[PDB]
């Protein structure tokens, strides 16, 4: 099977700058018919992939003009000519000259954009989970970059450690930053034993690191 | 017992 | 208008089987030939068959044939990917995708994709709690609300707030595997506050491998 390697992996961009993913192929992409079949496809936060180009050069309805592809022969490349924020997502190049079509692994593109501190917001145990035997805390980093934070719980200023989990999103489409959640689990036993639940964020938007708290009842 | 690239799959 | 909806993922035991449907709407779909895509952990994207406009001819990859049958009705507008003889390397996305009118460039419109997990592990729904709008959820105008999503297996769960009519400033963070084996995941919203008396947020929870619906109205807290 045809091996597609793309480069680089991961590509940050400054917004309204260009950007170049590359594509090399380990056999020819010409076929007997005069034509290339080298296409680029790509998938974006909450959309479903689509087609992009194709014979090399050839651009699909609904794609905007600042994409255009290139090359021949094994060596293939995807021009962006000024990044938008809406071009955040992963970038494919697939051959179908040879059986069977195969694709590149992928290049992310990422919006490099000025530092935004996190929204901070904390959410205590619904009554509804309480009255099953467990209690959920959440604590919400909102609109942030860069994607690096710390978040660490204190309970009754008792640094936790072990009964939390985080999750991030994709960078979104708009204002090119992430968000947070961090969501820390006790038994309804444990849970009623203390009283002061914090969360507390270090992130480079922030001149010291921001707690947000509340009292358990 | 392969599709050629230029097979057309559409009507 | 070009829409594909695939549908049928879920829990699969190795050795067993699964159908696969995609839904074609806005074009002529007796006009087109159609593909089956996934994509699987550490594998990225992989071609798996196609089928003819007529359903005159069909084609597989290699590690498919002789388990998985590609079929179509057109006057349902529907594809379909029967799944045999399972195997763990069968986990992945699967998505459908047009024909393009030469083979060699592939496709065009794609669908969201429908997840195939290939486990011994028993389907079980979520439970759907409220993350209430409150003061410590407030900032500048601005109030955060959501729901938490708890306990569910196999992947995925979607949301969506108020039937789709409220996008704008939602959040639905990738799920955490707990080390029950189950899956949690979160959805949040940024909103006036000053509106919390008068608007309905209600996220729609959607388990498709269980076959849960979930509509649960968040009330705010004073």
């Amino acid at each position: 099977d045809v091996v597609m390697t793309q480069s680089p992996l991961s590509l940050p961009v400054t917004l309204g700058q260009p950007a170049s993913i590359f594509c090399r192929s380990s056999q020819s992409l010409v076929y007997s018919d005069g034509n290339t079949y080298l296409n680029w496809f790509q998938r974006r936060p909450g959309q479903s992939p689509r087609r992009l180009i194709y014979k090399v050069s050839d651009r699909d309805s609904g794609v905007p003009d600042r994409f255009s592809g290139s090359g021949s022969g094994t060596d293939f490349t995807l021009q962006i000519s000024r990044v938008e924020a809406e071009d955040v997502g992963v970038y494919y190049c697939m051959q179908g000259t040879h059986w069977p079509p195969t694709f590149g692994q992928g290049t992310k593109v990422e919006i490099k954009r000025t530092v935004a501190a996190p929204s901070v917001f904390i959410f205590p145990p619904s009554d509804e989970q309480l009255k099953s035997g467990t209690a959920s805390v959440v604590c919400l980093l909102n609109n942030f970059y860069p994607r690096e934070a710390k978040v660490q719980w204190k309970v009754d200023n008792a640094l936790q450690s072990g009964n939390s989990q985080e999750s991030v999103t994709e960078q979104d489409s708009k204002d090119s930053t992430y968000s947070l959640s961090s969501t820390l689990t006790l038994s309804k036993a444990d849970y009623e034993k203390h009283k002061v639940y914090a969360c507390e964020v270090t992130h480079q938007g922030l001149s010291s690191p921001v707690t947000k708290s509340f009292n358990r009842g | 017992p392969n599709a050629n690239p230029n097979a057309n799959p559409n009507a | 208008q070009v829409q594909l909806v695939e549908s049928g993922g879920g829990v699969v035991q190795p050795g067993r089987s699964l159908r696969l449907s995609c839904a074609a709407s806005g074009f002529t779909f007796s006009d087109y030939g159609m593909h089956w895509v996934r994509q699987a952990p550490g594998k990225g994207l992989e071609w798996v068959a196609i089928i003819w406009h007529d359903g005159s001819n069909k084609y597989y990859v290699d590690s498919v044939k002789g388990r998985f049958t590609i079929s179509r009705d057109n006057s349902k507008n529907t594809l379909y990917l029967q799944m045999n003889s399972l195997r763990a390397e069968d986990t992945a996305v699967y998505y459908c995708a047009r024909a393009a009118s030469s083979f060699g460039s592939g496709f065009d419109y794609w669908g969201q994709g429908t997840l195939v997990t290939v486990s011994s592990a028993s389907t079980k729904g979520p439970s759907v709690f409220p993350l209430a709008p409150s003061s410590k959820s407030t900032s500048g105008g601005t109030a955060a609300l959501g729901c938490l999503v708890k306990d569910y297996f196999p992947e995925p769960v979607t949301v969506s707030w108020n039937s789709g009519a409220l996008t704008s400033g939602v959040h639905t963070f990738p799920a955490v595997l707990q080390s029950s084996g189950l899956y949690s995941l979160s959805s949040v919203v940024t909103v006036p506050s000053s509106s919390l008396g008068t608007q309905t947020y209600i996220c729609n929870v959607n388990h498709k491998p269980s076959n849960t619906k979930v509509d649960k109205k968040v009330e705010p807290k004073s």
